[PDB]
RNA sequence: AUGGUGAACUAUGCCUGAAUAGGGUGAAGCCAGAGGAAACUCUGGUGGAGGCUCGUAGCGGUUCUGACGUGCAAAUCGAUCGUCGAAUUUGGGUAUAGGGGCGAAAGACUAAUCGAACCAUCUAGUAGCUGGUUCCUGCCGAAGUUUCCCUCAGGAUAGCAG
RNA sequence: GUGAACAGCCUCUAGUUGAUAGAAUAAUGUAGAUAAGGGAAGUCGGCAAAAUAGAUCCGUAACUUCGGGAUAAGGAUUGGC
RNA sequence: AGAACUGGUACGGACAAGGGGAAUCUGACUGUCUAAUUAAAACAUAGCAUUGCGAUGGUCAGAAAGUGAUGUUGACGCAAUGUGAUUUCGCCCAGUGCUCUGAAUGUCAAAGUGAAGAAAUUCAACCAAGCGCGGGUAAACGGCGGGAGUAUGACUCUCUUAAGGUAGCCAAAUGGAUUAACGAGAUUCCCACUGUCCCUAUCUACUAUCUAGCGAAACCACAGCCAAGGGGGCUUGGCAGAAUCAGCGGGGAAGAAGACCCUGUGAGCUUGACUCUAGU
RNA sequence: GUGGCCUAUCGAUCUUUAGUCCCUCGGAAUUUGAGGCUAGAGGUGCCAGAAAGUUACCACAGGGAUAACUGGCUUGUG
RNA sequence: GCGUUGGAUUGUUCACCCACUAAUAGGGAGUAGCUGGGUUUAGACCGUCGUGAGACAGGUUAGUUUACCCUACUGAU
């Protein structure tokens, strides 16, 4: 059947050519682990197959004379030319990525890590965000409310970007025809139309 | 197997003593009476051998002359 | 027989009954 | 004979049905069942209500309603079906003849035996069993 | 629409059966009475125009004046002509479509498009 | 059953290129005039969006007591038709290989073979059943009835002549 | 050129005269046509033919999701100088 | 755009090219499929609703991997489903399904433990999951006649008819799905129209026809006049004159042949049919 | 006071029992234990009786089709 | 011996009505020559059965064919 055939991944592979690239947070290193680094969002570009626009942020290499480009998930409110601060000491500003321990309880963040070093795993869809509902300093773990409504507890070392993912309200417009659905699925994967 | 076997089901129901009286396809559903009622639609056909002579006549078709005394 | 509530069964709003159209 | 195979469906190969081609009595509360349930078919045109009974005494014969069928020979399953099948004994409404037994207990019903074959005749003839 | 009976099951114990429409013959069923009922398809009638006076008699002028456009008719041939002229249901150059308009009127009357009814018996 | 071959036809994903006359209807946006405190309600203009429409190239083949039917053709021909700015048609490449692949799903395609594609071996399969069984003369010369496996089939068995 | 048009036809550059032919025009056929009066009375069935076909102007109904119906429908002209 | 003059049986003069209208059933549309008998009310569509999943997760693939698709992915996403635009949208825990408060030893495989025996071997207790007993579960698995009265609902008593003067109470304009448009979908009817017909007739190009050249195929026990009788041949009669040509489609003959059934075999599918097994 | 009493078949092929000195266990022995074997006691009580359907999606091998008197066959009078 | 007709009706059409005519009598040979209903095959839609594959008491809908061989008949050497 179709679902069983999907495992083979012959014609159901993702159309990855036009995708800009993997969206991930800055690598957790000494500079980010202890202090913070400043980056400039050069531009924001739409990613094929993804409703949330991506933001191009460039950071200088601490150990070498060169510029390292990063592809962050754009949060609503950010603008080109804005400065993004990543690290423990980063301030509570929209577009900055901070450890969950550093942000106070109740803060709304997106692209939050499940574990330190994953570079962002949760709250990646457009308009999605988590809420830090409580701090537990004893064996530091951060209690968060995921977009689905389930409550989860993760290590406070997990990082996340303040704000909400841009592109909210995308699914609020009726598609009105098969053409738009076909165009949308043209770059996602071979999963349309869905035969009964 | 094992608990869903027909023998296992009959043991669980405690009605395996009579035995031979069971009709074909005595599954969990379709009790003997139900099987007999359903099979009537498909049992209204005659049976013939290779030649074939009428081994079994159709239902209500015995084709015999009784003694009307 | 049970009771019948004729207060229900909103009569079909035929164009004839409506007074919006007149030719007097 | 008397059981005509009736075939049903677009491809007539699952007859499963039987029709009684002889006159039969079906009581007063017959009320045919759903098509899918009925196997033996007795057409209404073959259903008789009044039988002609001849009185052995007085040489008088009267047309009386049929009440019930009690004993049909030749596999009395036909008796259950109520087929006439000349040679059967059927109850008749003797009230018209005014037969009264001793003690003032007027008899309004009595047994009778059909004497004619309804298959080849459009009427039922019986001899009253006095 | 229903040419043969069919069995339908609900509640697992009662079966619904619908038979075709049956009409008992009688000399008092003159075609005018039958047509105004849903017995006969108005398509096959030879002269639908002659039945307009009957629908006029069976319905108040107010109901038609509301459902049907500009009113004030007498000699219902005039009504048919005026309705055909207003609705553009006219034959080629330029006679009004007497048959088509009358057929449509009869269809509307029989299919409940216009409001009409028969006065029940005297209250007691 | 085992060992092998197929996406040049056809089914789908993807990469890279190519192609789609002339007309009909007039959305947003915008302009001028007339009304209303305003929102706004009309009159006269620009505008060219519609998975709009008629209609060419192109794709398909709904319809004919049509053409031919050992036919040009193992699917063609004439009229007729749906569509023709997109879920459009298509060239080359690449991936999906059989109880699998694929399928906007007909049990449909998978090289004129598909409710299970093609080559070789077991394999000269299983023969219940249909068909045949090749020279001459002389002698002898049947059977269709009985018994038993609960039975049909399958049959054993008394029997008929040397 | 005609023509709204890469719509149909003629011609210009260019390319072909290639599809076995000769003698009549019987019946029946293949493809395309005409017809006195009736206009579907034929046929299971308006099956097939036929009828209006472009442009300009008057005008355009029921319904409706107000977007559409719509080329609705129903009517008058088209040549040349 | 307008005014005269003018040839008309014409005037989009050849080609060119909608027929229109009144209704019903069906599907919203656009669109796509059974290449080669079925284009559709079928498939698909946006919309609507349900279910599992927060990465040591779900759907899976793989002989297995230090393996792979979803995943360059993260609930506004993926995966699996029913319906198919807008508008419309009486009651069941009584059974059966789903999930397990609750027992606690009923069912208890392997392993482990305690006894009898010289030991194989036998017995005994305990016991995982699952199965039994036992709770909840309302848009589902399906069942029903409703209201109250009765130290508990099982049980036992009792019964149900008011409507009013051609358009309404009420409801947050409307009270419908009798839904507009769209369709090589099916059906009913009307104007035009015409050789469908009364009733047929005529014409054009090619066949058919003869000839110059080339040249098969299906089929073929042998052949080809009929009538009657026989549980094309045989018997009795009518008859019967070479060789032939053009129409011919009644029979012989074949093309056809498959249709439609009967008896022995194979396999496409399905569940508490039997034996196993991937997975868990 | 009569107009009635009850009822499924299958097992002689399953359940046992004894070897006073019955034989064998194939290298010699004893005892458990296993197999033969000859006598006895209960036997139809104890137990169940081989494992289901569709095919119009179909496939292949054989026999029949397709019809009008067995017995002159039918007709106007239940 | 010669005639025995023109037509409406399928939400049936194993019949029927009205128009003329003198009349509209009953039957056989039937006719793979053409045929519409019916046998109808892989499509598709509503109901019943069945826990299912599927078929049915229904219903609706889209879906080889001669001859130039012989005889038979009409003409012609």
């Amino acid at each position: 059947i179709r679902n069983q055939r999907k495992g083979a991944g012959s014609i159901f592979t993702s159309h990855t050519r036009l995708r800009q690239g993997a969206a991930k947070l800055r690598t957790l290193d000494y500079a980010e682990r202890h202090g913070y680094i400043r980056g400039i969002v050069k531009q924001i570009v739409h990613d094929s197959g993804r409703g949330a626009p991506l933001a191009k942020v460039v950071f200088r290499d601490p150990y070498k004379y060169r510029l390292r480009e990063e592809i962050f998930i754009a949060n609503e409110g950010v603008h080109t030319g804005q400065f993004i601060y990543a690290g423990k000491k980063a301030s509570l500003n929209v577009g900055n990525v901070l450890p969950l321990g550093s942000v106070p309880e109740g803060t709304i963040v997106s692209n939050v890590e499940e574990k330190p070093g994953d570079r962002g795993a949760l709250a990646r869809a457009s308009g999605n965000y988590v809420i830090i509902i409580g701090h537990n300093p004893d064996e530091n773990k951060t209690r968060v409310r995921l977009p689905s409504g389930a409550k989860k507890v993760i290590s406070s070392d997990a990082r996340g970007v303040i704000g909400v993912i841009a592109g909210g309200g995308r699914v609020d417009k009726p598609l009105l025809k098969a053409g738009r659905a076909f165009h949308k699925y043209r770059l996602k994967r071979n999963s349309w139309p869905k035969t009964r | 197997g094992t608990g869903k076997k027909e023998k296992s089901r009959r043991i669980r129901e405690g009605d395996t003593k009579d035995g031979n009286l069971r009709v074909k396809g005595e599954n969990f559903y379709r009790d003997s009476k139900r099987v007999k009622f359903l099979n009537m639609y498909t049992s209204g056909k005659e049976i013939r051998n290779k030649k074939g002579n009428l081994i079994r006549a159709a239902s209500f078709q015995d084709s015999t002359i009784p003694d009307a005394r | 027989m049970g009771k019948q509530d004729l207060g229900k069964l909103q009569t079909r709003k035929m164009k004839g009954l409506k007074s919006k159209f007149d030719q007097g | 004979e008397m059981f005509k195979v009736i075939k049903t469906g677009k491809s007539r190969s699952k007859s499963w049905k039987r029709m009684i081609t002889k006159h039969t009595f079906v009581g007063e509360g017959f009320t045919r069942r759903p098509v899918k349930m009925e196997r033996i078919i007795r057409p209404s045109a073959l259903r008789q209500k009044k039988a002609n009974v001849t009185h052995p005494e007085l040489g008088v014969t009267v047309f009386l309603p049929i009440l019930a069928v009690k004993k049909n020979p030749q596999s009395p399953m036909y008796t259950q079906l109520g087929v006439l099948t000349k040679g059967t004994i059927i109850e008749v409404n003797v009230s018209e003849l005014g037969m009264v037994t001793a003690g003032g207990k007027v008899v309004w019903g009595k047994y009778a035996q059909v004497t004619n074959e309804p298959d080849r005749d459009g009427c039922v003839n019986a001899v009253l069993l006095v | 629409e229903t040419k043969v009976w069919q069995y339908i099951t609900l509640m697992k114990r009662i079966f619904l059966i619908d038979c075709p429409g049956i009409v008992p013959p009688s000399s008092k069923d003159s075609e005018e009475d039958i047509l105004f009922r849903g017995v006969v398809r108005v398509e096959h009638v030879t002269h639908p125009e002659q039945y307009i006076p009957g629908v006029l008699k069976r319905c108040q002028v107010k109901h038609l004046e509301r459902t049907y456009e500009i009113s004030g008719w007498k000699d219902a041939t005039e009504f048919i002509e005026i309705l055909a002229r207003k609705q553009g249901r006219l034959l080629k150059g330029g006679e009004p479509d007497e048959s088509g308009v009358s057929k449509q009127i009869l269809n509307d009357f029989n299919r409940g498009k216009i409001p009409w009814f028969v006065l029940p018996p005297e209250k007691e």
